């Protein structure tokens, strides 16, 4: 129905500027006002501002008045936001959202989320290491297998098992920061009979570095 | 020599506000009160809170 498709995650040097986009679809662009929400990672939601397409009227939060600049491409049916001279402060997630009616309105359709990271750090490709259990102990009714992605920047990365055909029983843990690089792990759990007969491959992708790698779990032959 | 005086009188000003009367139109008055609104804003709006269904 009413989809708001927005820009992909970005990384910016401190002091620089970003321009994330939001593409509207499913309704008539000029009939509802569009807004932006900032959420400091897993905390609390802040209102930035709003813009009405049809004439380009803007309505800002006191806090964001200087650093922000909402723009609209009517021709393109797309809403833009622009953040000037960033800091660690601004490192958070940003939502493009449709507010229903005017000043006294509710946000009914929330966008995907453009997540921005502010750091002088350089981009670092990850490293994938498969996790086969020791030949010693053997997990009986269900065999747990794993995948380790270590030392990468910036967020995020995508983890799949057998190109996606493998599902419910997979847990991909949130990344953690280790010596200024990210590190996370995944745990696919399949029935004992299925492995090692069936090919269990780890498919990982890191966009910021244009990297896509596969690793197959080969049993530990002690 | 002249003797003292007291006068009774009433307010005047630079008003050009004008009212009509059954016996006389365009009578110029010191003060007046418009009670007709002739202006609107040309838009369809939320009413008390609630956006209209604009088909
Ligand atoms: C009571 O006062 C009214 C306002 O002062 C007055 O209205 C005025 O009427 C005259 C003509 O009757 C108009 O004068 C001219 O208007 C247009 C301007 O485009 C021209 O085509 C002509 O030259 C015409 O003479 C005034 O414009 C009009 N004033 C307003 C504000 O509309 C009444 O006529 C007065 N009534 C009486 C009985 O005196
Ligand atoms: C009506 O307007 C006239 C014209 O301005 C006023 O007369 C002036 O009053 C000021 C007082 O501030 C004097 O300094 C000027 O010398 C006057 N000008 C003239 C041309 O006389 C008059 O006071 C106004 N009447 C009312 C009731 O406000």
């Amino acid at each position: 129905e009413v989809h708001l498709q927005q820009s992909g995650p970005e990384l910016v040097k401190p002091g620089a500027s970003v321009k994330m986009s939001c593409k509207t679809s499913g309704y008539t662009f000029t009939e509802y006002t569009i807004h932006w929400m900032k959420q400091s990672h897993g905390k609390s939601l802040e209102w930035i501002g709003g813009i009405f397409p049809n004439n380009g009227d803007t309505t800002y939060n006191q806090k964001f008045k200087v650093r922000a600049t909402l723009t609209v491409g009517r021709s393109s049916s797309t809403a833009y936001m622009d953040l000037r001279s960033l800091t660690s402060e601004d490192s958070a997630v940003y939502y493009c959202v449709r507010n229903y009616g005017s000043s006294y309105g509710y946000f009914d359709v929330w966008g995907a989320g453009t997540t921005v990271t502010v750091s002088s750090a350089k981009t670092t490709p990850p490293s994938v290491y498969p996790l086969a259990p020791g030949s010693a102990a053997q997990t009986n009714s269900m065999v747990t297998l794993g995948c380790l992605v270590k030392g990468y920047f910036p967020e995020p990365v995508t983890v799949t098992w057998n190109s996606g055909s493998l599902s419910s029983g997979v847990h991909t843990f949130p990344a953690v920061l280790q010596s200024d690089l990210y590190t996370l792990s995944s745990s696919v759990t399949v029935p004992s009979s299925t492995w090692p007969s069936e090919t269990v491959t780890c498919n990982v992708a890191h966009p910021a570095s244009s990297t896509k790698v596969d690793k197959k779990i080969v049993p530990r032959d002690c | 020599d002249p003797g003292d005086q007291i006068c009774i009188g009433y307010h005047a000003n630079n008003s050009t506000e004008q009212v009509d009367t059954i016996m006389e139109k365009n009578v110029t008055v010191t003060h007046a009160q418009d009670i007709l609104e002739k202006k609107h804003n040309g838009k369809l709006c939320d009413l008390d809170g609630v956006k209209p269904l604009i088909l």
